[PDB]
RNA sequence: UUGCCGUUGCUAUGGC
């Protein structure tokens, strides 16, 4: 058992990337670890997202411990240059938070990735 | 079939299509120049120009029916380059330096009408009568450019929020562009006329990439929805030939008896004839394409290998060795050198592609067309390949082509890319013969 | 007894036994790609219409190259319209959501005993079944 | 006739508030109190059977 | 600008013209402004400006584009001679006026 | 989720509708039919004039719950599992059990009216 | 369309009250006309399981009306059962409607400025500016829902209350 | 062969 342990594989990595960049197109995500940590202890987040490849991994390993005090789904992602193109800025990004809101034209596909990672932790 | 196999209606339409004009435009002539086996390939002429820009973006070439090449950067300069003497490097005619001075003093959209730009100019066309080159990019402007002054000599604005041109493509012996907005849009202008003839919708993310043949048809494809489409620009409507790779069932094939897994983003295009295209793709798929298959007929898994893995060095701060490489979990983050320039040359039995693997990779399609292989890798560029195209010269039964290609050391829409591995910024130029 | 010429004998029908649930079953297994339009051009008076049915483009696209390949425009016979029109509409705006039609689910017609089960080659010997199959 | 239903749902939403506790959205910034009173007599739940 | 494109151009030598479909595309314009579009189509094929007619002009929804029908003659004599009366008295040079009675 | 009771199954059978049947015919959804312990008891103390409709109250499909309760009183189990939790509909021909159940509020109601079950507190059935 | 059964029982006034306050509806015949083809949606899908498996009306039909619900947006990608088609209901049907897609899309702040845009032509989605707001828009058509070319939200002229400040600001 | 800085060729490379 690793430090980033669940490790999303292909399919539900690119379901995820795809919840993403329409969370971003929406502005719906927020990134970047401690903007992901900040509204994580907030309370705007249905779930976060991790790299599970930046350059140490402690740096977002300090978020699950939140996760787990506050019930919200996690999961890591297997490429930070990946998951920057999914956001869709111009560097990588290595941790991405989906925020509550409810008028979201994107909540099913937001619910059903989360649904789907609940059965994977 | 019988001896009387004749329907009036039909023979009736062939009177009329003999009857009819435009028997010029309309070739859906497929792969004539089956030349992939005939050229050969480790002893191209390999001739890297370093230039002083930093994030070239793209290349735009010219041959008539002199020959001059162009560039673009991301320090805001397209700079010409005659290309003619086709054994030494090329040269420089005359830069072109936007910035600052060209920003817009009204933050309104439609008069954006400044005569240089200010961002990230993406790519660039030259016209194939050759009289103006267009280019454009984040300042959601295109610019024509004059041939023999390089002046703007009319600047035609996107004219929304999101207006950012990704890719253009002139129809090949004719007037007429086709530059996919990042608005999920495609744009279509006539530049000796200086108009906008249509502009057509219809992807779901961004149009990154474009490609355009003889016929007034086009070949798009947009980032993550894994589609590329194609375009009847006279009847507006298109053919879209999603993916549809399983890693799960390729794993049943080869569990059968394996690092292959599924497809984030389609990248790039080159529309290979009028009846077929490839399309490159962000696991490192090539595939190519019919005109009356949905799915793709061949697939390349991995085309330019798989990054190296990341360091132990580097990967946590734990004091062992062992639990440092317990971090990486094996081989579940091992991720491919997607493929981020394609080039057809047209009607032609070979294409290239590249990335930052550090060596372009020639193929030929098979003469059935339904598969392709390596023929050869070119090692002598080092670094990302923001375009690739291919420049002739002699007649049909003995020519010799320069590849003129683009390299730097970030990619061309966002920088994303680390691990610059001595990689430089200039035109890498492989001429390849017989 | 004699013979006697017959064009609804030698006719190309054909829509006795097209039936979209199976046209749409085919259309979605025949992998040949489908000519959809871009995507705004199909919704017709700024949406105070539906989007457009398929029957309605593919008779729109007839009408069209008819129009372009012998050179005519058509009128307003006004039978013909005031029967034929406003059903079309009518029937278009009860049964046509988002440009799909689902009155093919609410209308009584034996799919089986029109469009699947043939009727020549009904294999009425099992001589005859045996060697179909093989 | 949209605006009479318009206004009719703000009036109903805000008389929803005085029979149940609405879900607001969740704590706002720092947790002041209960801002309204703490009943230690009353009990709001239902009992079984 | 105004733009134009022909297809499907066909040659009638029977009654001596050539005739195709007219796209006409015109962003932010009002429309097709035929007079002007007849000029363009003299330029944009050989001459025989009073030869050549446009007739069936559709606009579609929300403009952008039209389709029409072009005609492009040689010899306006025979253009006169088979192009017909109603035509004329539009765009050429043909008068017909009646004694409207009973 | 629908909270069956005795006369719900007897004036089913005397009108012949089936119970899963009728029930998604009613609502035009799907059905989970529940029999709890004190109406299934109900149905067996009405004697064994009531055969049938004891098997056919014993039925795969209809699922059953299990009522933690002294005696066999359908109608007190039945408003007390309903107004406890609000998610069910109570399927029922009593005068006096419709009348109680039509005064809760938010609990929709079943019943045998005609040739086919009438649905009355639920506001989308078409 | 057709008004149901009950059409004055409480829950149900407090039915098309809540569906109209949060959809920005204009009166119940929204509601009728849509839930008047949904009740003759999942009546066609009630018989398509009354007739059991295997059956060539229930497989080319079923797969047939839940492959243009997916198409027309009101199902899932990964429900492709003919019991989900039972499982619909009023406010699937009219969250895809055009008014609320732009509300969700963020061009407005409130489904009734959503509704005002839309009948003030400024939303066109894909090439024709809609001014209707019960339009359902499709999944295909989900996400080309943007500001019209020809809108001040877009990128065109200033209307006319602002260039008309303008002018009175000039003088 | 350029923004520079270096190995330089009397033309290739490598560091930002
Ligand atoms: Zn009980």
């Amino acid at each position: 058992n690793p430090k980033a342990f669940p490790l999303a594989d292909a399919a539900l990595t690119q379901q995820i990337l795809d919840v993403v960049q329409q969370a971003a197109n929406l502005r719906q995500l927020k990134k970047g670890a401690n903007e992901a940590t900040k509204t994580l202890n907030r309370g705007i987040s249905e779930f976060i997202i991790m790299a599970a490849d930046c350059e140490p991994i402690e740096i977002l390993l300090h978020l699950p411990l939140l996760c787990e005090d506050k019930n919200v789904p996690y999961v890591f992602v297997p490429s930070r240059v990946a998951l920057g193109r999914a956001c869709g800025v111009s560097r990588p990004v290595i941790a991405a938070s989906i925020t509550t809101n409810d008028a979201s034209a994107i909540k099913t596909q937001i619910y059903a990735v989360k649904d789907k990672i609940e059965t994977l932790l | 079939d019988e001896y009387n196999n004749f329907d009036a209606g039909d023979l009736d339409k062939d009177i009329i299509a003999s009857r009819l004009k435009e028997d010029v435009a309309e070739q859906q002539g497929r792969v004539f120049r089956y030349f992939g086996d005939k050229l050969l390939i480790s002893e191209a002429k390999q001739s890297f120009t370093r230039v002083g820009e930093n994030n070239l973006t793209c290349i735009s070439c010219f041959q008539p029916v002199r020959l001059f090449a162009y560039t673009v950067s991301k320090d805001l300069q397209l700079t010409k380059y005659d290309i003619t003497d086709f054994s030494k490097r090329p040269k420089k005619l005359k830069y072109a330096k936007g910035g600052a001075k060209y920003i817009p003093t009204s933050k309104h959209e439609y008069e954006n009408t400044t005569e240089g730009h200010y961002d990230e100019i993406l790519t660039v066309a030259a016209s194939p009568d050759g009289k103006y080159v267009v280019t454009g990019g984040r300042d959601r402007k295109l610019i024509v450019w004059s041939t023999e002054s390089l002046s703007p000599v009319k600047v035609i604005p996107t004219k929304d929020r999101r207006g950012e041109v990704l890719s253009l493509a002139f129809r090949k012996n004719s007037d007429q562009l086709y530059a996919s907005c990042a608005d999920f849009k495609i744009r279509t202008y006539s530049i000796n006329q200086f108009s906008q003839l249509e502009i057509l919708y219809g992807h779901h993310d961004i149009v990154e990439d474009i490609s355009a043949l003889a016929m007034e048809r086009c070949v798009t494809v947009g980032a993550r929805d894994r589609t590329a489409m194609l375009w009847k620009i006279p009847d507006e409507t298109r053919l879209t030939f999603r993916g549809g790779d399983e890693p799960q069932k390729l794993l049943r094939r080869w569990m059968k008896e394996p690092l292959f897994f599924c497809e984030g983003s389609i990248d790039v295009v080159s529309m290979v004839d009028d009846f077929h295209f490839i399309t490159g793709s962000d696991n490192g798929n090539i595939c190519l394409w019919s005109l009356a298959k949905k799915k793709p007929i061949f697939t390349e898994r991995i085309a330019h290998g798989i990054l190296p893995e990341p360091s132990f060095n580097d990967i946590s701060g734990e004091t062992d060795e062992e639990l440092r490489k317990r971090q990486l979990q094996g081989k579940k983050l091992l991720q491919p050198f997607w493929i981020t320039s394609l080039y057809a040359i047209p009607y032609s039995n070979v294409f290239i592609s590249g990335s930052w693997s550090g060596s372009l990779k020639v193929w030929k399609i098979s003469d059935n067309l339904r598969s392709f292989e390596l023929l050869g890798e070119l090692s002598g560029a080092k670094g990302v390949v923001t375009k690739i195209q291919v420049v002739e010269s002699g007649k049909h039964g003995k020519e010799k082509f320069r590849i003129l290609a683009s390299i730097a050391k970030e990619h061309r829409l966002g920088r994303w890319i680390a691990n610059v591995s001595g990689a430089r910024n200039g035109i890498y130029s492989a001429v390849i013969d017989q | 007894f004699e013979d006697r010429f017959d064009a609804r004998e030698h006719k190309d029908r054909s829509n006795k036994s097209r039936m979209q649930a199976m046209e749409e079953y085919i259309r979605e297994s025949s992998d040949q790609p489908d000519w959809s339009a871009s995507i705004g051009a199909d919704i017709v008076n700024h949406g105070r219409g539906g989007i457009k049915s398929l029957r309605d483009t593919e008779k729109e696209r007839r009408v069209t190259s008819f129009e372009e390949d012998n050179f005519t425009r058509l009128n307003i016979t006004n039978k013909a319209e005031k029967r034929k029109q406003k059903q079309r509409e009518r029937n278009a705006r009860m049964n046509v959501i988002g440009g799909e039609d689902f009155g093919i689910f609410s209308s009584k017609r034996k799919l089986e005993d029109s469009t699947s089960r043939r009727g020549a080659k009904k294999t009425r010997s099992a001589w005859d079944r045996a060697q179909r199959r093989l | 006739s949209r605006v009479k239903k318009r206004k009719k749902y703000q009036k109903a939403q805000k008389k929803l508030k005085s029979v149940r506790a609405v879900y607001s959205g969740g704590q706002s910034g720092v947790y002041e109190g209960e801002k309204t009173g703490i009943k230690k007599g009353l009990t709001r739940s239902v009992k079984f059977k | 600008a105004v733009t134009i494109r022909t297809r499907k151009v066909i040659s009638n030598p029977l009654l001596a013209r050539k005739q195709f479909v007219v796209d006409v595309l015109h962003p932010n314009r009002a429309n097709v402004s035929k007079d002007e579009l007849r000029e363009k189509l003299a330029e944009v094929y050989k001459a025989e400006k009073d030869a050549v007619s446009v007739f069936g002009f559709r606009t579609q929804f929300g403009g952008g584009k039209s389709v029409g029908f072009g005609l492009v003659y040689n010899s306006v004599a025979e253009a006169k001679k088979f192009e017909p009366t109603y035509r004329l008295v539009r765009y050429g040079l043909a008068e017909k006026v009646e004694k409207a009675s009973r | 989720q629908v909270l069956i009771d005795t006369n719900f199954i007897n004036f089913s059978i005397q009108k012949k509708v089936d119970i899963v049947r009728g029930m998604m015919d009613c609502l035009l959804a799907k059905c989970n039919p529940l029999i709890t312990d004190c109406v299934m008891a109900e149905l067996e103390k009405l004697g064994p004039k009531y055969r049938i409709a004891l098997k056919l109250a014993r039925d795969p499909r209809i699922k059953r719950l299990s009522c933690s309760h002294k005696g066999t009183y359908a109608d007190d189990c039945l408003v007390h599992r309903v107004l406890q939790h609000k998610c069910y509909i109570v399927a029922t021909n009593d005068a006096g059990l419709k009348q109680r159940i039509r005064k809760i509020p938010g609990i929709p109601l079943m019943s045998v009216g005609g040739h086919a079950y009438v649905i009355e507190k639920l506001p989308d059935v078409f | 369309y057709s008004t149901p059964k009950r059409p004055y029982e409480s829950s149900r006034l407090d039915a098309e009250l809540k569906l109209a306050g949060e959809f920005g509806l204009k009166n119940k015949k929204e509601i009728y006309r849509i839930s008047f083809q949904l009740s003759k949606i999942r009546r066609a899908a009630r018989d398509l399981l009354t007739r059991d498996e295997k059956d060539p009306k229930r497989l080319f039909e079923g797969n047939a009306l839940i492959r243009r619900l997916v198409r027309v947006g009101v199902l899932s990608e990964d429900k492709k059962k003919l019991d989900y088609v039972l499982a619909l209901k009023v406010e699937d049907f009219l969250e895809r409607r055009l008014q609320t897609q732009v509300y969700k899309l963020g061009l407005a702040k409130s489904v009734h400025h959503a509704r005002v845009l839309i009948t003030q032509r400024h939303i066109a989605v894909g090439k024709q500016i809609v001014n209707i707001p019960s339009f359902m828009v499709r999944l295909d058509s989900e996400k080309h829902i943007d500001f019209a070319p020809t809108s001040p939200f877009g990128g065109a002229r200033p209307g006319r209350v602002a260039r008309r400040n303008a002018a009175r600001k000039a003088e």
